[PDB]
């Protein structure tokens, strides 16, 4: 209207958006700051960044910017770029890219007793610090710190945004059920809001909006924990077949290539710090070490296994603890020419006698193979189980505060 | 502001910003720069370039740009966009994948007196000669060489306003040490121009990686397929599985290997460590299957085809034995039925002599692999406690 | 040229503000006619749940200083102005996943002489689609694009679908404009349906910029033949070796080995289809549960062949062939599973006698090592008939279960109203 | 006063920035080009791009901007930003992104006699054709074509600089400011003017000035951490003819891992070269050359096996087979008196038996060595040939082979 | 040049470059639209993006940029800022990751006649169909549509500079041939626009795929692990390694075929040959595993609980060995008289049953050959009619 255009041209006659709006030589402008989150796009977790689609609303008052409505047909507010108004350079300071500053530069509404509001819309980038130590069962603590990066507390005051009633002030991320999307990996657990200052800069003043947010691991689990789980069953397995297959070192190799390969894989979706080694792949080594002494005791299994007295004597001890002690515990305890041919038999007869005391001895040492193989599963199933269990049970004994502490 | 309105309509009324900010042209501004750390975001090392998020602290006067504050209420400081007065075209001379200057134009602090205070923030992508030798316990040093482009230090002058950079708001890496920083200024004398200074600040930092990540990620799996390498020894031949797991493990090597040359850079300038003891432990593994095949070759010799050598016999039957002392080893028609029991006496009887024999080459073989076993196992002591 | 003269008239001379809303009076509500037309569906990549689409953005509304009386001038009856040159209504993307809010080419906006301005760039949308893995790799997705009015609040300017005229009566574009004579197939997806509302959400107050919106929503189904033909029928086949793993005897010594190397195949082929997704937690995917199912069948094999294998080379002398073994392994589950069926004299004596004692001892100890051989042999082919049928019921029920998944045949379920461009209401 | 801010609101005052300053009509505008390479970045082989951090020198005349030194103080030079000055649209060509401009406008020094000194730094992706022929032993050839993108020859004139009356032919590397690549060296890095004769004197495009970079790999990370692997591990096929030929042996097991071996040292050279199909490598053609042979020894493997555990049963030795193979290349009583002689009597025929097992494993053992020494010759002639062309891949001489000169300063 | 700045100045005084270069409204301003291909950079099958550097010759004439030579000094041609004069919107129609119109504003060409000449570089990130079924030996056609983007045939005319783009600087590829190009002009009618018609120039590109890298890197690893499929019908089974051989060639094979899937798009439009041959191959693999394990099984048959049935014996043991041309195969006294005896008899019963087992052994022997020579067979044809 042509009165829309009398009062812009009015107002901005000699107003310089170059100059903070103090009235009076000392005065600060109040800046409300407020974040509506529509979308937590992405935690990328290897180089520590939080995307987020985030509407930043803002409001001061700028005294240039008055006007009686009643002089200009009831005009009570209007919209104006935002580049014609002075705006408080209110920025993302913690970005992990340089992008500062918000993307869509929307119109601000500007109201006649100078009331402007502004609610650019920007796909931010933050650093967010990833503790690995329970990945993926983690709960990550990602903060949007916000402030001016021009103007200091002696110039602005940073102050929490108005609810839509602006009655009392709301200390949180706003999220818009009409206008947002969940993440579908993370659920926001808690999104206070909370102005920090710092005791050594008494010029700083930043409004922080903290995003606790818990990881739903189930990708996790179904791709690397019950594969591992499944290779954790075959290394306990190995333990079961008997040497005579020779195939002991196939299913525990196999099984030690299989752990090794998931550990190889999944280093590409961790964080590549070092302040911890995550829960995922504390597991991971621990079933690659299991698996390990598996192979190395199913090479001593078959190394006893196929000994003889040909080449091994039995040791006293070996013959005590796995023939009589420990069997019992695992349930495992077990004419000249007659005279040629009479020589004939003779030599037949004491040489397979000989075979057969070589035999028995060879027995013996089969039955030690046994023995110790059998002591070994059960080992090995007690120590798969439990700490397996155990390390999954600290897993799930890791959930984010009640309070989100800001 | 109407006094500050008034005075940002006066002071730039007739400025130049293409000038400098002295008053004759032979004086020179005197920058006092500032570097300010505030994230190492990354260190690439395959392309040897560090990310770094830094503010760029600069310090200098512009009398062109002072008032009296009495004649403006009293406004001592006002914040003035950085494009409108004079800025130092500041370089970043190493600059590798990023901006070479700074290109966010951030409002600067203007006091009365001229004294302008501005603090743009960059993202510096330098390039880093990233020293792979001692991966992944290596601390790399690299830097950030800061100078006026396009004058000389008769002219434009910068000063560090600190020996080191400020890492006051840094924020820990979680992936390197800050050991030390320090911010140094050179004079130097290029051929173009042999007559006259010019000035550039490096700020370097010495960053030591923490190994924890690599150590338990690359490190540990190798560690364990080298250790059951020498396991092959142990195994007994007759169970038809050495090869096996020595060409497992050597599978499982040479994959760490494919892993490993994608996480350093391709230069040759050093040797990395982790490669050449990836090589080595690989060439060991060789060495491993190698001896493991004649070993197995040993254990099924034929006794028909082959007989054992007198010094076979002396060293691995007669001595080397007695020296393990921790092993277990030792050390009418009625004629033609009576020439058969007879035949079938005297084939046992070859049969006997023969399996001797070949228990024999079994032994020769069990006592090699048993001392590559022991060698093997030599080999892990000194190398555990020389580590500690 | 008069076009010169018009534009300096209309723009100069007028004294045209490019920032002011063309209504007449502030309380006046500016509408803004919206449709989209799809030329391409570039990608929906689902690990990064992104839409990405090349469109023509359709913007109609009347800007009454834009008027002309045609005659005037030399019969000017539409003109092209650059949109930095007039008011034009910043519609953004609403759930872009980038940081185009905007179209790429702010292109000339069309003025006819009764003020009417239309306005169709060009712009490549990468907007937010989460991703329903369920039933990957026979699944359909629900896209959308919202696009909001930021810059003007409801009660300022209206969002509206672009309406159009078929024998005199005018009817609202209510869904996506696909031309064909400017649309690509997608080779991977097809469009189902391609609806457009205008959605308002009365919890708002038309005072902000979040009370109303115009959605285009995009239901495209997925053709699997290329995941099917590329990774599901590998995997089939290469589970169907591990049941072919029973039918090996143990004295084969690959036995394992084979069931082994199906188990790693298949783990695989789940590390290769985990890549292919996006790392939700709303559901496993049908592939991805089919492979859960097959692994754990398949680790189920395994366990068994171990337990034949130990079975099998069981011998007097560490184990006793227990009576209800025999009685179960060899006589009753054999015929229900259908499965085949004078010094010197006196010395010489005594050693003949115990030549064949020990002879007939050794073939008794054989007779036992083959009976358990046979033990081994009844258990390997029960756990076959009880395996082989899991794994083939179990494939096919999934892959039925996936096959058997479609759109619904309507967008939003409340609404019997089809959307279709050969039926407006 | 500072006396440059009258100076230069005198020079730019009615100075035009779209117009060449060329003072007459047949004036051509000479624009002196001078490069200097003070780090080469990366010379990225997939997407065949060479990455350089350069400063790139370019020099011309403004006769506009000319004053008298007296008349100023005594200024003789000043800096005027090069976004409102007149530039000689100076590109880089060849590039791979559209990175045609200088990465940072810096100021022009500008002379009191109108000569315009401009010295931008610029991050350069140029179009490098990779020859993987010899790669890692390879030695690239990389250019950069300069040329501007507005202005024909009939009014800029594009030539390289020049110091004490001789051109600068190469591209400048200054000590002070260099850095060493570590997996290039610079052997060669010409600077030439070229003509495109298909071009006439107008068209923008028939002069150029292009820098050469004739630089060479340094192969020693790949030979440690790729060749010398790959060689020892293909060195392992031929262990299976030691092996047993018999079920245990593992022959089969180890020569087939072996070959999966070699096809993951394939998957890994396939992430070090260009996809680019004019050449294979040499790493990969020794590749394929290892796994071909591993595949001959399988299959030799395959065949001493079928052979060593032939029977009587299956297959008859013939006496030939056996000539050439062993002879060049290496009533109670009367009951138990008929159970005595059956007794005797088939143990004797089991053990022809086996004797005729033990003659057919003993031509399998010959068969072994045979082909071992075969196969060893082949593998190491292989490998010796090929890694040694490799070593034999020199740097040309000369920039140029038709050329004498050097280009060096 | 005094002479070239007053004459810009004269030229651009009065100049609008909002309006057409024509004289009356109802003219049409004439561009001839050339495409210079001046490299492929890339062609992105996964994702069916093809990325060219181009420069959009442009030329047409601007009534309003005339001047009189001889009242500037002679001058007849300057070089302008495109930005300063009326362009053409030239848009990328199939533009899919780029920018859908000109971006590099660079100086144009200026006659005294108004000629104009403006040549821009552009990088046109383009969507290309890409066509898999003869992969890696495929050719692709994909184009560039270029169009005036808002003003219709009646007011901005486009017209072909030649019948195909120029590629007389075209930089070699090293991965694609250049067939053939042509360009071809199109008076197309949109649903928005159905008075009158949008003109456009699609330029498209014939590019043959240079088939040594993937040959190299994919089918010959390919033949050579499928060619080990005859070794394990040629293996014995009393080697135990006759799964490994096969199962080992399986899993090399399905890599394989993963590999060759991450170098296509997911588009079903069609089948790729080389995907579709690898699958029969992983199939006729899958197939002789199972004759494989049935073949173990058969030389392993104890003839205690096994009997070779007729139909076997007669078939695998009378018929097609003598077929196989090219093979060579086939008191107290009393107690111990009682113990002869009986060891006589069981070493009888023992070569009886032996006897069996060596007939199951044939039979599978004969069978592994059967599959061997069917294997072998396969092969000649196929090396046959590849040539
Ligand atoms: C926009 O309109 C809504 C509804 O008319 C306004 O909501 C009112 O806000 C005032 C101020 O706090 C309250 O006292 C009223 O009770 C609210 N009314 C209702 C119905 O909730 C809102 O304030 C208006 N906002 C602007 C910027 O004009």
């Amino acid at each position: 209207s042509v009165m829309e255009d009398t009062l812009l041209s009015v107002l901005f006659e000699t107003y310089n958006p170059k100059v903070r709006p103090a009235q009076t030589v000392g005065d600060k402008v109040t800046v409300r700051v407020g974040l509506t989150l529509t979308n937590l796009l992405i935690l990328n977790e290897k180089i520590e960044e939080m995307t987020t689609n985030v509407f930043l609303n803002l409001a001061w008052t700028d005294y240039r910017l008055q006007w009686d409505p009643a002089a200009y047909e009831g005009i009570k507010d209007l919209r104006i770029p935002s580049s014609d108004v002075w705006q408080p350079d209110i920025v993302l300071m913690n970005n992990n890219d340089g992008s500062f500053e918000i993307t869509l530069h929307v119109n601000v509404l500007v109201q006649h007793t100078g009331a402007v509001s502004w609610q650019p819309s920007a796909i931010y980038r933050s650093s967010c610090t990833i503790k690995v130590m329970y990945f993926p069962f983690d709960w990550q603590n990602c903060t949007m710190v916000f402030k001016s990066y021009t103007y200091d507390t002696s110039e602005v005051t940073l102050q929490h945004a108005l609810d839509a009633k602006g009655e009392r002030e709301v200390k949180e991320i706003v999220i818009n059920k009409d206008a947002f999307t969940e993440n579908g990996q993370w659920s926001i657990e808690h999104k206070p809001s909370r102005k920090n200052w710092r005791s050594d800069d008494p010029s700083y003043e930043d409004v922080t909006f903290y995003l606790i947010i818990q990881r739903k691991p189930l990708f996790y689990i179904v791709y690397t924990i019950i594969p591992c789980i499944l290779i954790s069953i075959l290394a306990i397995l190995v333990f079961y077949l008997p040497p005579d297959a020779g195939e002991k070192m196939s299913l525990s190799i196999s099984a030690l290539l299989a752990v090794t390969v998931f550990l190889l894989l999944l280093a590409d979706k961790v964080p590549e710090t070092s302040l911890s080694v995550p829960i995922i792949i504390r597991y991971l080594m621990f079933i690659m070490i299991l698996v390990a002494f598996s192979v190395i005791l199913s090479v001593v299994v078959l190394n006893l296994h196929h000994r003889s007295p040909n080449t091994h004597t039995m040791p006293n001890w070996i013959r005590q603890i796995f023939i009589e002690t420990l069997p019992p515990f695992l349930w495992i305890q077990r004419p000249q020419d007659l005279k040629e041919a009479v020589e004939a038999i003779k030599y037949i007869a004491e040489q397979l006698e000989s075979a057969s005391e070589f035999d028995d001895l060879k027995k013996d040492w089969q039955y030690v193979a046994m023995v110790a193989d059998r002591l070994f599963l059960y080992v090995f199933f007690v120590i798969c189980s439990i700490g397996t269990f155990s390390i999954f049970l600290d897993a799930s004994h890791n959930v984010p505060p009640d309070n989100p502490f800001a | 502001s109407e006094h500050e309105t008034r005075l940002v309509a006066n002071l730039l009324e007739n400025y130049n910003k293409v000038i400098r900010p002295v008053e004759h042209h032979t004086h020179f501004v005197d920058i006092t720069v500032g570097l300010q750390l505030i994230q190492l975001i990354s260190v690439d090392e395959v392309n040897q370039i560090v990310e770094t998020n830094v503010r760029l602290r600069q310090q200098w006067i512009d009398v062109r740009l002072r008032w009296n504050p009495a004649d403006y209420g009293g406004i001592k400081k006002i914040r003035l966009p950085s494009d409108d007065v004079w800025l130092p075209d500041l370089v970043l001379y190493n600059n590798a994948d990023g901006d070479f200057a700074i290109v966010h134009m951030t409002k600067l602090l203007l006091d009365y007196t001229g004294k302008i205070m501005w603090t743009p923030p960059a993202i510096f992508k330098s390039y880093c000669e990233i020293i792979v030798t001692h991966f992944p316990f290596d601390q790399q040093n690299c830097t950030m060489k800061l100078g006026i482009w396009t004058y000389d230090g008769t002219k434009v002058s910068i000063s560090p306003e600190s020996d080191r950079p400020d890492l006051s708001t840094f924020m820990e890496s979680g992936e390197w040490v800050m050991k030390d920083y320090r911010g140094w200024k050179h004079w130097v004398y290029y051929t173009c121009c042999p007559d006259t200074p010019y000035l550039d600040i490096t700020y370097h930092f010495i960053m030591q990686r923490i190994p924890l990540y690599f150590v338990v990620n690359v490190i540990i799996p190798c560690l364990l397929f080298s250790f059951l390498t020498g396991l092959v020894f142990y195994l007994p031949t007759d169970s038809g599985e050495k090869m096996t797991l020595s060409i497992s493990v050597l599978l499982s090597l040479t994959v760490f290997l494919l892993v490993i040359v994608e996480l350093i850079p391709s230069t040759s300038s050093a040797v990395p460590l982790i490669g050449k003891y990836m090589l080595f432990t690989m060439i060991f593994v060789i060495s491993s299957i190698i001896i493991t095949v004649v070993v197995i070759n040993t254990h099924h010799r034929s006794p028909s085809t082959h007989t054992m050598p007198q010094w076979v016999r002396k060293i691995f039957i007669d001595t080397i034995p007695n020296v393990m002392f921790f092993s277990t080893m030792k050390r009418p028609d009625v004629k033609s039925a009576i020439e058969g029991v007879k035949y079938i006496a005297e084939h046992m009887k070859s049969d006997e002599e023969s399996s001797n024999a070949a228990e024999e080459w079994k032994y020769v073989a069990m006592v090699i692999d048993h001392i590559l076993l022991c060698v093997f196992m030599l080999i892990c002591i000194i190398g555990t406690v020389s580590v500690f | 040229n008069e076009e010169e003269r018009l534009i300096n008239d209309l723009l100069i001379v007028n004294k045209y503000n490019k920032h002011v809303r063309p209504v007449k009076h502030n309380n006046e509500v500016v509408n803004i006619a919206l449709s989209l037309t799809l030329s391409n569906l570039i990608s929906l990549k689902e690990t990064d749940e992104t839409l990405t689409s090349n469109v023509w953005m359709d913007h109609a509304w009347y800007d009454h200083r834009l008027t002309w009386n045609a005659s005037e001038y030399s019969d000017i009856s539409i003109l092209r102005l650059p949109p930095e040159l007039v008011w034009i209504p910043d519609i953004v993307l609403q759930n872009n996943n980038d940081g185009q809010y905007h179209v790429a080419y702010f292109c000339n906006v069309l003025v006819r002489p009764n003020g009417y301005v239309t306005w169709l760039p060009p712009a490549i949308f990468r907007s937010s689609c989460p991703i329903n893995v369920l039933y990957f790799p026979f699944d359909w997705q629900n896209c959308s694009l919202k696009f909001t009015a930021l810059n003007y609040d409801a009660n300022e300017i209206t969002m509206d679908l672009m309406t159009d005229t078929i024998d005199g009566k005018d009817y609202p574009i209510e869904w996506i404009i696909i031309d064909p004579e400017a649309f690509t197939e997608n080779g991977e997806w097809e469009i189902i349906h391609k609806p457009a509302k205008k959605n308002i959400y009365p919890d708002k107050f038309p005072n902000g910029t979040n009370y109303q919106d115009v959605t285009f929503y995009l239901i495209i189904r997925r053709k699997p033949l290329f995941y099917v033909i590329n990774f599901i029928t590998p995997c089939v086949l290469i589970s169907f070796l591990a049941s072919l793993a029973f039918y090996l005897p143990a004295e084969s010594g690959e036995k394992m080995s084979t069931a082994i190397s199906v188990l790693l195949a298949q783990a695989v082929f789940l590390l290769l289809t985990s890549q292919r997704l996006p790392e939700t937690a709303l559901a496993v995917p049908l592939i991805g549960k089919y492979l859960m199912f097959i692994m754990s069948l398949v680790t189920g094999v395994i366990v068994n062949c171990g337990i034949v294998l130990n079975f099998h080379f069981r011998t007097p002398s560490t184990h006793v062939l227990s009576t209800r073994v025999k009685q179960i392994f060899l006589e009753k589950l054999p015929r229900i599973l259908h499965m085949s069926r004078h010094d010197e004299i006196k010395s010489g004596i005594d050693s003949t006698n115990y030549i064949v004692k020990q002879i007939k001892e050794k073939n008794a100890y054989d007779e036992e090592v083959g009976n358990w051989n046979l033990v081994g042999q009844t258990i390997d082919r029960l756990s076959m008939f009880i395996i082989t049928p899991v794994m083939v019921l179990g494939t096919i029920f999934i892959f039925v279960m996936g096959n058997f998944n479609h759109p619904p045949a309507k967008p939003f379920e409340g609404d019997p109203f089809d959307y279709s461009s050969d039926h407006p209401r | 006063e500072n006396e440059e801010g009258r100076l230069i609101e005198k020079l730019l005052g009615d100075y035009d920035k779209r117009i060449i300053p060329a003072k007459t009509l047949d004036h051509i505008i000479d624009v002196t080009l001078k490069l200097t390479l003070t780090n080469l970045i990366s010379l990225n082989e997939k997407e065949e791009a060479l990455t350089t951090n350069v400063w790139i020198e370019i020099q011309w005349n403004d006769y506009r901007l000319s004053w008298n030194t007296s008349e100023y103080e005594g200024i003789d030079l000043v800096r005027i930003p090069s976004e409102l000055l007149w530039l000689p649209d100076v590109v880089l060509e060849n590039n791979v992104d559209g990175q045609f401009e200088v990465a940072y406008y810096a100021n022009v020094l500008v002379y009191n006699d109108g000569s315009m000194y401009w010295l931008p730094p610029a991050i350069y992706r140029s179009t490098c054709p990779i020859a993987v022929t010899y790669f890692p032993f390879d030695w690239q050839n990389c250019s950069l074509v300069f040329r501007s993108q507005t202005y024909n020859a009939h009014e800029v004139n594009l030539q390289l600089s020049a110091e004490e009356g001789e051109a600068v032919e190469w591209i400048h590397i200054d000590p002070e400011d260099f850095t060493e690549n570590g997996e290039w060296t610079i052997r060669h890095r010409p600077a030439k003017k070229n003509y495109n004769w298909q071009l006439t004197k107008d068209d923008t495009d028939f002069q150029e000035i292009i820098f050469f970079l004739i630089i060479q790999r340094k192969p020693l990370f790949y030979i440690i951490n790729i060749i010398a692997p790959c060689v020892l591990i293909s060195s392992l096929v031929v262990l299976v003819y030691f092996l047993p030929a018999q079920a245990g042996g593992q022959k089969c097991t180890l020569s087939i891992s072996v070959l999966l071996a070699q096809t993951i040292f394939l998957f890994l050279i396939a992430q070090k070269v260009p996809e680019t199909s004019l050449n294979v490598p040499l790493i990969g053609k020794y590749l394929i050359f290892v796994m071909f042979v591993s595949m001959l020894i399988v299959m030799n493997c395959v065949i001493v096996l079928n052979v060593s555990l032939r029977t009587p049963n299956t297959h008859s030795l013939s006496e030939k087979i056996k000539h050439l193979f062993l002879g060049f290349l290496p009533p109670e009583i009367k009951s138990c008196v008929e159970a005595c002689n059956f007794i005797a009597k088939s143990t004797k025929e089991q053990n022809d038996s086996g004797s005729e097992n033990e003659n057919w494993v003993l031509i399998g053992k010959v068969i072994d060595k045979a082909c071992f020494w075969i196969a060893l010759l082949l593998f190491s002639i292989g490998t010796l040939a090929i890694f040694l062309t490799g070593h034999f891949n020199q740097v040309p001489e000369f920039p140029f082979p038709g050329d004498p000169r050097k280009y060096v300063p």
